[PDB]
RNA sequence: CGCCUCGACCCACGUUAGGCCCAAGGGCCCGUGGGCCGAAGUGCAGCUCCCUUCCCGAAUCCUUUGCAGACGACUUAA
RNA sequence: UAAGCAGAACUGGCGAUGCGGGAUGAACCGGAAGCCGGGUUACGGUGCCCAACUGCGCGCUAACCUAGAACCCACAAAGGGUGUUGGUCGA
RNA sequence: GGCCGCGCGCCUAAAGGCGUGUCCCUCGGGGCACUGCGCUGCAACGGCCUGCGGGCUCCCCAUCCGACCCGUC
């Protein structure tokens, strides 16, 4: 409940800015109605929050979608504000995607992710626009494969789907 | 209440009582209890 | 506690016929202080000749179990209005506090002689010692070995989130 | 067991009892549901948002599908029994009622 | 009262030693929510209030008929499964489509009919006599009061009933030795994989 | 002949309450539908009979011991461990286990359920 | 009886002033891709780039009768 | 004698007014109103019909008279009871 | 549930954000402040677009709720 301009300071922004006066700025048609131009919008939308029980190597049950139930790591939240995902795709054939923070479940089991290189995956690698795709979906797994055979049966968990079955209420779930 | 368990009928009805079966006798072949009648005959029928 | 026992301090308005007028005090027992107040105005009004119109309301307290953790035995004097007539009454009860006796004195009129809060009046009330209880059903449990079982147990899940309107089987209780 | 027919079960079964309502008029504008295994109105906060969604077969083909579905959320409880109003895109038909419902875990706050 | 939400393709209710008002207004609530239920044993059915309570109420129904044309009036029903399907129904909507088709979802039956005698039977615990009613206070049960006022097919019931338990008597007894090999196989089988299941110790009941 | 009684020394199980699942002990008997009741773990205070279960368990004390008094019963008859090694007990106590185990773990548990259910049917 | 143009998993009787219990609040499930000891029965891997439902021989009429009848219907015969 | 009778005083209401409750009803209780979305209340209710607890708590009652169960309101009396439960004053 | 009008003319930082001087406040770290001109319709992504697609104020039917025949004294 912090009030960020709680003072008249202003100047913490721009300490030098004793600046000077502002310079301001054929049609080959004219529209016959008083259109206001649109320009570009210069408002910062404040991007999305992460879940706080969402870091970097936790498991993941995803809710919808084809891969329904998939029990995936979580590795990073890219720029746009979703996160980035793996199966791996060796264990439960999930490849490298960016899912919505809903749909999703953020259990407590976590994962070292820390010497594995998620850098080039971001929102541009995934423009709608494959061999290397591959490749690169080669090289996270083998960094990933290790440490989920670290823990015992984390192999067999994150290769099988989540289910809710007879008598099984999500609200008393701890996950 | 009562219900009906089975019946069992004998090998041989005279055409008086086969006529109570029948809207119009004369006009049919007849083959009331023709078939009914050869269980006496075999012995599975019998086993029946 | 639905009752609370107060102390209400007042006086006839200082007038220069007087201009030391006698204090008067009560002990009454309301709701909250504003009923308190009111039920004091009733009795000045009709057992003095001081009306809330002529008086002044000097203090207003509320009067504490000293040890609420113990039981005692108490006794009330009350006086009461039925349908036909007026008839005053003693009654004895066993609690913590003699707030719970008062809960039980208004519950228990109400439910054997039909008579409202407004029709009761309490005369005095008083803790006595197990040894000069009048009433029966308060001297069989001052039983130093009392010993009985429960022959009404209310059978019912613990949190209402265990309600079932089917069982596989009927019930088993015991005493 | 050898059983076909879907593999998992990612939401939990609601059936549609009726209608907002008095004694003498009621409301279409929300829909009263019971979800299975929500007892208390306390309990009920966990599925407040939650989209819903209703199955249906209807008599044509659509899309080479005999299924239609109309999607709504859980608003909030009702009553003290765990009982929920849900508001969907259109009002859901009087038919409907008695029937299930679908109750999803789509929009997560865990 | 709502629904019992257990969404089942059908309960059955073993309905001995319940209270007879009781037991149908939760019915009454599961049918008009779309479940099917089949009640059995409805002549074991309960009614607070003794015999003669309970008898004289329905000589005041005999009563009730239409003056111009009895066959008109109301149907006094005498067997204890459509008493109980008649107190059910006062508790339906039942002139509405909606509760004509509530009321077409329940099964009641005397005694206990196949298959019903090879499947489970619940109880409803809010309508139970033994948590529903003081243990000195009168009550009849719906076949006696069934056979004072017509029904005839008691002694009927009542022999299938018999022959039913021997049944189930004989069942119950390959069922305990079958159990008792359960758990010589248990325990056994704890043993031969100790090592695996030391997580399931804590939970163990 | 009944099995359980309330008198000076009982312990009771508190059943519907948010105090549930705690153990307490009844010191003194207010009237038939309420009982003073002392635990280790809370002031002295009167209870309804409708909330408490009696256990099988029976200390030694007067009718209003001090709080070091009722420990020191507590201890010589021997309760936590007789409430929590029968089974009346356990079952509270695993009723809690299993609903905080997480996914993992009900994973696991699953794993370790169907190795065991394979091997008394072989 | 005769005659043929979305795991839909689960069987004790009986009693609650009694039979370890104190609710199936359980248990089970790879959960992971010939008598019916007749109440008789359905019996014992990706790019699908971030959600779109998870698609599984007689009868009738015309004729006859009169044990029937307002007319139909009914009992007969053909 | 009384009357849903006949006649006056003050105010409100119906007539001229829907809407929620009183099962139903000009007048009773609540409340007065453009077409809607969301939230909350009044009166009245939460076993089913019927939306909302078979909720938590103490007593009383047992009706072999159709026990009893919502202002107006749809009735009951004098008088009785060794039915049962509280009290008061006495031997 | 309904709504979409701070940011840059210093630098670094995906971005949120940080980075100056002055006086005072104590007990560690802030607070109140410099105020000079201008411009000034929030976003991201998806499916579909001649089809068994979308919509409908039109017609018929089903269901739930509500609903007594108008005019008149
Ligand atoms: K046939
Ligand atoms: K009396
Ligand atoms: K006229
Ligand atoms: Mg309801
Ligand atoms: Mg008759
Ligand atoms: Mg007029
Ligand atoms: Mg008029
Ligand atoms: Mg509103
Ligand atoms: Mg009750
Ligand atoms: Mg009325
Ligand atoms: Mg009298």
């Amino acid at each position: 409940h912090t009030y960020h301009r709680r003072g008249l300071w202003a100047i913490k922004a721009k300490h030098g800015g004793a600046l000077p006066k502002a310079e301001k700025p054929e049609p080959k048609f004219y529209p016959a109605d008083d259109v206001k131009p649109r320009t570009v919008s210069t408002r910062k939308p404040h991007p999305t929050k992460l879940r706080s029980t969402i870091t970097p190597g936790t498991v993941l049950i995803l809710l919808a979608g084809r891969y329904m139930g998939k029990r995936v790591v979580f590795l990073k939240q890219l720029q746009s504000g979703l996160l980035l995902i793996t199966g791996p795709f060796k264990i439960n054939g999930v490849p490298i995607r960016r899912v919505n923070q809903a749909y999703v479940i953020a259990t407590s089991t976590k994962v070292d992710i820390s010497k594995v290189n998620v850098q080039k995956f971001d929102d541009k690698y995934f423009a709608r626009e494959p061999d290397f795709k591959k490749d690169d979906q080669k090289v996270i797994d083998a960094e990933l494969i290790k440490a989920i055979d670290a823990v015992p049966d984390l192999k067999n968990y994150l290769g099988a789907r989540f289910s809710l079955r007879d008598g099984d209420k999500p609200h008393e779930m701890t996950f | 209440g009562l219900r009906t368990l089975n019946s069992v009928w004998a090998q041989h009805l005279s055409e008086d009582v086969r006529r109570r079966f029948y809207k119009n006798w004369c006009k049919s072949k007849k083959k009331a209890f023709t078939k009914y009648a050869l269980k006496y005959d075999s012995d599975a029928g019998k086993k029946e | 506690h639905r009752f609370h026992q107060y102390q209400v301090v007042g006086r006839a308005l200082p007038a220069p016929g007087d201009e030391q007028p006698k204090i008067y005090r009560m002990k009454l027992w309301a709701t909250n202080e504003v009923r308190a107040k009111s039920k004091f105005w009733y009795f000045l009004r009709k057992l003095k000749k001081v009306k809330k119109a002529n008086g002044q309301m000097l203090a207003i307290n509320e009067i504490f179990e000293k040890n609420p953790t113990t039981i005692k035995n108490y006794g009330i004097w009350l006086r009461y209005q039925s349908r036909t007539g007026y008839h005053n009454m003693y009654k004895e009860y066993r609690d913590t506090t003699l707030n719970g006796g008062v809960e039980q004195m208004y519950t228990e009129m109400a439910s054997r002689h039909r008579v409202r809060a407004p029709c009761i009046q309490i005369i005095k009330t008083a803790t006595v010692d197990f040894k000069l209880c009048k009433r029966d059903n308060t001297k069989q449990f001052h039983n130093s070995k009392i010993k009985f079982p429960l022959v009404y147990q209310k059978v019912r899940p613990p949190t209402r989130k265990l309600k079932t309107t089917y069982k596989a089987t009927r019930p088993n209780l015991f005493m | 067991k050898g059983r076909q027919g879907q593999r998992v079960r990612l939401y939990v079964r609601g059936t549609i009892l009726g209608y907002k309502r008095s004694k003498s008029n009621q409301y279409e504008n929300t829909s009263l549901l019971q979800i299975e295994g929500v007892n208390t109105k306390e309990e009920v906060g966990w599925y407040a948002g939650k989209r819903i969604a209703y199955v249906y077969k209807a008599k044509t083909k659509s899309n080479d599908s005999t299924i239609r579905c109309i999607w709504g959320k859980v608003t909030r409880p009702h009553g003290n029994s765990g009982v929920v109003r849900a508001k969907f895109r259109s009002n859901l038909p009087p038919t409907s009622m008695g029937k299930k419902v679908r109750v999803f875990m789509y929009p997560s706050s865990i | 009262v709502s629904g019992s939400g257990v969404c089942a393709k059908r309960v059955v209710v073993d309905a001995r030693h319940h209270m007879l008002g009781r037991l149908a207004s939760i019915v009454a609530k599961e049918l008009l929510n779309g479940q099917r239920v089949v009640v059995v044993r409805c002549e074991e059915i309960c009614m607070s209030g003794g015999l003669v309570r309970q008898k004289m109420k329905y000589l005041r129904f005999l009563r009730k008929r239409m003056n111009t044309k009895p066959s008109h009036g109301p149907i006094h029903f005498r067997a204890p499964a459509k008493i109980l399907w008649r107190t059910i129904r006062g508790m339906i909507p039942h002139k509405t489509a909606r509760g004509e088709a509530a009321l077409a979802r329940l099964k009641a039956y005397e005694g206990v009919p196949p298959p019903y005698d090879r499947t489970k039977r619940m109880v409803i615990p809010d309508a139970l006599k033994v948590l529903r009613l003081q243990p000195g206070h009168r009550y009849c049960l719906l076949g006696q009061l069934s056979k004072e006022v017509g029904w005839n097919y008691a002694d009927t019931i009542r022999e299938l009933e018999e022959k039913r338990k021997e049944k189930a008597k004989v069942s119950y007894d390959r069922r305990k030795q079958l159990a008792k090999l359960r758990v010589k196989a248990e325990k056994a089988a704890e043993e031969k994989l100790g090592t695996q299941l030391e997580i399931l110790a804590p939970i163990k009941y | 002949p009944f099995k359980r009684f309330v008198e000076i020394g009982r312990v009771a199980l508190v059943n519907y309450g948010k105090d549930y699942g705690r153990l307490v002990v009844i010191v003194d008997v207010v009237d038939q539908n309420r009982a003073l009741v002392d635990a280790p773990d809370m002031v002295r205070c009167q209870m309804n009979f409708k909330r408490l279960s009696l256990t099988d368990i029976k200390i030694d004390i007067k009718r209003i011991p001090k709080k070091a008094t009722l420990i020191k019963a507590m201890e010589e008859a021997d309760v936590k461990t007789k409430w929590e090694n029968s089974s009346w007990g356990k079952k509270l106590i695993v009723q809690k286990k299993r609903a905080a185990l997480n996914d993992f773990d009900r994973f696991k548990v699953m794993l370790a359920k169907i190795k065991r259910g394979g091997a008394i049917r072989q």
